[PDB]
């Protein structure tokens, strides 16, 4: 007996289903590490990350909400993006869009 | 003495620990509050003696064993934290999974 | 991407189909629904979702909630569901999907710069309890009750005085005014009961016009047919509730005479089992009538090994009885009966008894109304198994039936259900957050009117709120004017119209009671059974449809020695 | 029918002719009268008298009292009688026979639906003490004093500051205003004293217009003939009291010069024995004059084995004296004299000293004014026997003489006797209920302005108010606006007329002092002796009519080790 | 006559040329000036100077101070001098020579009947500390901070909620209003910070109009260039301060990008060393710019033996980080760096870091801001010796530089320096009196707005305030309306003009912040160094002008085990 | 620990009992508060051990005798009551005339 214990049923959860996604190769060209969040507009991440910014337009990382992806200096890896929804209006970040799209 | 609010608060932890200490001596299996109180006071005295944070983080896991506390209690305490005045000022001691 | 169910539960709390044990009981709840869009959950923290342009929008204050309880597991009379809770203006704004409409789908609860966050993932959220049987023997009961999860207190008294010790009555205009003022200092919603034992209607109307939301008829002040009829007559015209503690001595008649004087009019019978007071030994038969809203006081919940031994002396002290006076002790065995004590537990399980209360410091424990309701549910599952209404392999229905006993049912019975009692939009945000390991015993957070009023807090000078010693301390919701803004003083409609709040210069929010004469047994959520119950005048045996009703005394219970220091 | 006297006492408390021991002392009181009609006593409880149509009537609120203290044994300067006490509008309504005129005879105190009940049978009821020598060194003294049974506090101070540590003075308009506001938070009646040491009348008038009810002349601020005369001149025109702590150093003259400056005008001399301050060593001779209202501070009451040893260091700390400075220590033996310390006890017994006070945290104990007055009475009975005024085999007269020392006499001396000081109709209901075993030591209930302010209370979550641990906790009468409504802030007539209460926005009830210039030694109830007393300048011996006055030091006292944990 | 210097110091405290050790540290202060006229010092007591016609004059209230702190040794950013302090209307009236102009020479601070006295001879007087990094996790922090000597608290929060646990933000109009009201109950000066992470100016303006005196940008809510720029734009137009806790993850850019978004506009960078948050690992380089007002949080002050071990787990709890999630733990070693931790101590000693704060219950200790600032000063003197600015054989300059870190510099940075921050005429009388043996650790008296708010107090029923147990208890300055009159609620100019105080019905005094956009590094008293500092991206080494900056970890510190019970 | 107001209140009874316990050990005759505190703590520990209400109501009368307390003390205590958490929840123990 364990007070307040969970009895989670076995299986898996499919995240962000029914949404456009794309893979992108990203390379950290900075001298310090960089870490990106799940809902951050990818096309506006730290300028030291080299990748096709044009493709990541309106996308965010296809990872469980709240988690993050790290890039050590000089690191290169392929990440999967998922398209923003709702009104698809970006406000904030580095302020490159500040409106719909 | 000029006892500040925090020094008086700790007198509460100390007194709670006296209750647990006597009960364990009678040979009872300790409950949730009794456990936390007992291990927490252990650590405070550790700092008073001048033991380092690192030493106590380890010793804190050998105060009570799974066979000395009630069922479910070890899982009810994922870690224990208490601050005390060490020779080099106030420091935080975190003991992860104290009861095994 | 994809995530395993276990990792998912550790991150955002359990989802549909997962089960959770309540504290250390045998009760298991199973999530019935989840209102989230998988992958779009909101989480607060460094690099998490609730950040500008992401899970936080650009809308102004008017367009977003003040508080969001993220990933909460709600347990209420209406469901056991997973959702985010939105709070605006101290009231429940919505139960849905929190986030930013600019980038997330299905957001029904907007998060903006003005939104504070309470991370409820892995916690169980419930409405605040409502104790309708308070003896105001001391102000210290409010803190005690609040820490247990009871956010509303109805009762009567003036302090430690013989009248109050014995009865829930705030006698007359002066004491009512004085207690109404003193109430602004207490961190819980309050409503007063006046002394209703009088055969002169005007003496009652005054008290109602003075501010009381009900009248308590107590045998210590004379629970005669004349008095009962008089109180119910005024109640009918002023829309207030009557709480009854009948004639145990059968001095003016038996239970059936009391029932006759009531005349099928709405009335809330206190401690219907009888151990706390009422016609010996069959006051329990009242739970069979459509106009009676029956409740129990907690010392008899649940039937255990030491219950009887304890009760013999608890009786005397309360009602100023003399252990030497034969007559004052003779009615002890007629008051405390093992047969009715065991039957009561079952009658709750069946829905025949609809409420639970304390009977604070007069045969009941103020901080144990929630704790004992669950100990009963546990014991009944253990002895009788699944209820006929259960579906699936969980105790979900039994949990809704028992949680309604100290939340919504008490709210309906006293005419305050329009303001509190459950987690429904528009209601005052009186919420309690619990860690599953401490459900029903010690809360993680207790929210009043939209602000945290009390919570466990560690070392004040510590670098984090978690180092020891950890104990309940008052928070901002319990301070000065913030408290006034987060609590309600319930008035009668007459008192409200007479400007009693302006004249007494009350600083708290005001709420008016209504619909006390129209509620009936059939309205009590999940607890509307009107059983054909009989009680043997001699053997004291309780029978429902001829079948014997009874249960066995527990030697050990959960939510007891594992959680308390004393 | 018929009932034996013993059974009668157990049921309704002692009656005429019965005697009761006070705590563990040698003092015995005997009931002088009983106002009840045998068989028609009112008792509260199940099946008792105070029930609808029986001991409770049908009259409206306006026609019945708010509170009734049933079967109380009153001990007051005017009698030791058995009666019921009626309370209405926070004031003493009547002392008589409570009940229902419809069915009972001689009912002078009506009980209705609006009447709360306090069962006082077997208890002793007294008025609240009044301490006229408070040093406001900390707000914590009010709770301490209240628990001991002192409901009114007069004194001065601003907090723990050198001036206040040494003197009872609230210096100037700003500090007075600040202390008047802070007072609303305290659960006792308060009146402030300003600094009266100034030879410029306008500097005094301001303080009086600012709100003080008296002026304290203290040697630490300069108790010179000029200052004394100036303070008494203003007092005469503003109707306020002057409290004196004379020139111990004889710097401006001896005691006879101080007496000369006073000029036969009304004045209250603090700690007249001298140990607490005043002309060394004969300030005690002042008790012989018609215009002097003399009082004692409690550390010297009564003369005991450790009194002298203790006092030597207690002196220094209080008045910021230096133990190394010869001059600051030389006057120690001139200040503390065994001869005057022993004589003081006798002078109280004779009625030459009319008041008792504490001198809180500056050579006196705030929670021991009542306790020590009785320890003296005990010791004096033990050593000198019956007073010449006693009648019958009881200590009744000695009890009235000593109880008046901390109740009515302090009330007359400061011009507040019209509001408090004794149990008389129209006075504020500041009452203290005691169990005979704890009389003078620990109260059963302490009532302020008609509401219980503090009382011993047991486990809050217990099923009754009696389980352990039992300790004093604040009740409703001590909360927010209810407290404001049950306490008085005494103002000077000028302050009242200037609208000081409206300008400072004081929330409590206001009372004005009056008749401070017209009281004299002959007005002090039971304590009006003006003895021909002399003091030997060298030997320090005290003589009254040439006969030597003295008493022996006690090694053990009652109301001590049997009641306290520390 | 003549008196030896030693006897003189024992009597009136040290004078010019005398040195005094601070608690048990190696720091020694030397009196630089004395404002008295030898032989004309004022002393309170029996036969002392402050008596009518002597050291006390005949002037009316308007012509004399309300309070005088006699013979005080002031330690302030401007000097370490001996003088009397005059207090009038809750404000500092003068720093000079107290007495009576009628008979004494050079009296600049008049003493009259309305003057209270605090004997400060032999004590050290300082202004009250100001903590600009409060997380309102609980109201209990105010008492804790007050007892340590901090009279002003700036920060944000709503209580124990995830948002507040992690950030100093009072989100939106409702929570701001609620916290503004709750603040009237707290005995310290308060100013709130709102959530500034929004790319929509109107959402910020509302919060400012609602009452906040600043906006906190926190990475947990998204510290992106857009958000930063938006907050600074509004700050520029509303005259409020912005407190920054940058992007540790370098998610939107490195430190130089944050610096770019700021655009040379005024900003206060929180915990500039980095351990508490900010761009890893070089957020420390910000102390080199003219527009950055840098401060440190206390857990890293000073670098000691257990600092690193402790910090690893302290990180997680605060910002709701998961020890299992690789990403949430990976940035632990990038956050906590021994190299920057040691360098910070030196950077303070040089004047490159201008403030010290706590970061209460989110990686910092509320009652240790003063204590730790001095422990650093001690350690730096021990390791680096005399500063280049020292003159004479004392640590006077190092003491002024370090005392300014928690007094005046925090006051300038947040625009409240016109009301508090130092001991200068016209400023609120927020003073702290210390015994030299307990300097920086436990105060003798803590004065708020002219009244003692908290002080160590002994047995309440004792004959003097000194018997044990002695512990800090609330005084009159902390009670009801007196408290309201002695504390300030800081509002923004917009909030003040909108009538927010009248609408929320705030009872305390109001003060408006101004000059937050015009302060710069060069304005920070004694701490204006803009060093050419670099940080090695890999080795994390800190270099100033190419030279390596570092210091050694202490194994033992003063103001620790000798003073505390736990 | 999450100590509620009532658990903290009992720490008061426990500490009061430590004072009485030491005094009785020195051989002093106990006074009023000391007696109540000592017998009250006895009962609480009784429940912690799991003794029944009925057993304790009896054992409570054999903790102190008339020769161990000051004069008048036994009559000053007609009964003693304390509540504690037994295995089956909170229960009230009433001991009538504890000292004989
Ligand atoms: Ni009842
Ligand atoms: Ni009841
Ligand atoms: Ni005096
Ligand atoms: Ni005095
Ligand atoms: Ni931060
Ligand atoms: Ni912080």
């Amino acid at each position: 007996m364990i007070p307040g214990e969970y009895h989670v049923k076995p299986g898996q959860i499919a995240l962000n289903t029914g949404r456009a996604t794309c893979r992108v190769v990203v390379e950290n060209h900075g001298d310090r590490p960089i870490q990106v969040g799940s809902h951050y507009h990818f096309a506006e991440v730290n300028p030291a990350l080299k990748f096709d910014r044009q493709q990541a337009a309106g996308y965010r990382l296809n990872i469980p909400a709240g988690t993050a992806v790290r890039f050590e200096p000089g690191q290169k890896r392929e990440v999967e993006l998922v398209a923003f929804a709702g009104h698809r209006a970006v406000f904030g970040f580095r302020g490159e869009v500040m409106g719909p799209l | 003495m000029e006892l500040t609010p925090r020094e008086k608060d700790k007198l509460l932890l100390f007194t709670a620990a006296l209750v647990a200490e006597r009960r364990l001596a009678r040979g009872l299996k300790l409950n949730y509050p009794e456990s936390v109180a007992l291990i927490s006071a252990f650590i405070m005295e550790g700092a008073r003696d001048g033991k380092s944070v690192a030493s106590l983080m380890e010793e804190g896991r050998h105060v009570l064993t799974r066979e000395q506390v009630m069922e479910g209690v070890p899982e009810m305490i994922p870690d224990i934290q208490v601050e005390a005045t060490f020779p080099d000022g106030s420091k935080l001691v975190t003991v992860h999974n104290p009861i095994i | 991407s994809n995530i395993s169910r276990q990792a998912y539960a550790d991150m955002f709390g359990p989802t549909v189909g997962d089960k959770v044990r309540l504290a250390d009981t045998e009760l298991w709840i199973e999530v019935e629904d989840d209102l989230t869009t998988y992958g779009e959950e909101v989480k607060f923290g460094g690099g998490k979702v609730i950040r500008d342009g992401m899970g936080q929008g650009q809308m102004l204050a008017a367009d977003c909630v003040d508080l969001v309880l993220t990933n909460a597991l709600i347990v209420d009379h209406w469901g056991i569901v997973k959702a985010d809770i939105g709070v605006k203006d101290g009231r429940i704004f919505a139960i849905g999907k929190a986030g930013n409409p600019d980038i997330q789908p299905n957001v029904t609860i907007p998060i903006g710069a003005a939104t504070e966050v309470i991370a409820a993932e892995g916690k169980i959220v419930t409405a605040g309890g409502i104790d309708t049987h308070i003896h105001w023997i001391c102000p210290q009961q409010a803190e005690e009750a609040l820490v247990s999860g009871v956010t509303t207190m109805v009762g009567g008294g003036t302090g430690p005085a013989a009248g109050t010790h014995a009865t829930t009555c705030t006698p007359g205009p002066w004491y009512i005014s004085r207690m109404l003022q003193a109430a602004d200092s207490l961190p819980v919603n309050i409503g007063l009961l006046g002394k209703g034992n009088v055969s002169q209607p005007d003496a009652l109307r005054e008290q109602v016009a003075a501010g009381v939301i009900g009248l308590c008829i107590h045998e210590d002040w004379g629970a005669t047919p004349a008095a009962i009829d008089c109180a119910l007559t005024v109640a009918d015209e002023m829309d207030i509730q009557v709480a009854l503690h009948s004639d145990t001595l059968n001095e003016s008649g038996f239970v059936e005479d009391t029932l006759a004087a009531i005349g099928g009019r709405t009335i809330h019978t206190f401690h219907t089992e009888g151990a706390g007071g009422g016609h010996a030994p069959d006051i329990i038969t009242a739970c069979a009538h459509p106009n009676i809203l029956p409740s129990s006081t907690n010392p008899t919940l649940p039937y255990t090994l030491n219950t009887i031994d304890e009760h013999l002396d608890m009786l005397m002290v309360c009602h100023h009885l003399d252990p030497d006076i034969a007559e004052d002790v003779a009615f002890a065995e007629s008051r405390i009966r093992r047969e009715t004590i065991a039957a009561e537990d079952v009658l709750h399980d069946l829905g025949a008894f609809s409420l639970t209360s304390s009977d604070s410091q007069a045969m009941g424990r103020v901080g144990e109304v929630i704790l004992r309701t669950w100990q009963v549910a546990h014991r009944m599952k253990v002895q009788r198994g699944a209820l006929a209404e259960e579906t699936g392999d969980n105790d979900n229905f039994r949990v809704k039936r028992y949680i309604a006993k100290y939340t919504i049912n008490p709210a309906l019975t006293h005419g305050i259900a329009h303001e509190v009692g459950s987690i429904e939009v528009g209601k005052l945000a009186d919420l309690v957050v619990w860690s599953p390991a401490f459900f029903g015993v010690k809360p993680a957070t207790v929210i009043k009117g939209g602000m945290i009023a009390i919570a466990p807090m560690g070392d004040i000078n510590a670098s984090i709120p978690t180092p020891q010693p950890v104990h309940y301390r008052p928070m901002f919701g319990a301070l000065g004017s913030a408290r006034h803004h987060c609590r309600l003083t319930f008035l009668s409609q007459a008192a409200a119209a007479n400007g009693v709040a302006e004249r007494l210069n009350l600083r708290s929010a005001i709420a008016v009671v209504k619909g006390c004469r129209t509620v009936q047994k059939a309205d009590m959520v999940h607890n509307s059974l009107q059983p054909n119950i009989t009680v043997d005048a001699q053997t004291y045996e309780v029978r429902v449809d001829g079948e014997l009703i009874t249960s066995e005394p527990a030697d050990v219970l959960p939510m007891a020695q594992r959680y308390f220091l004393f």
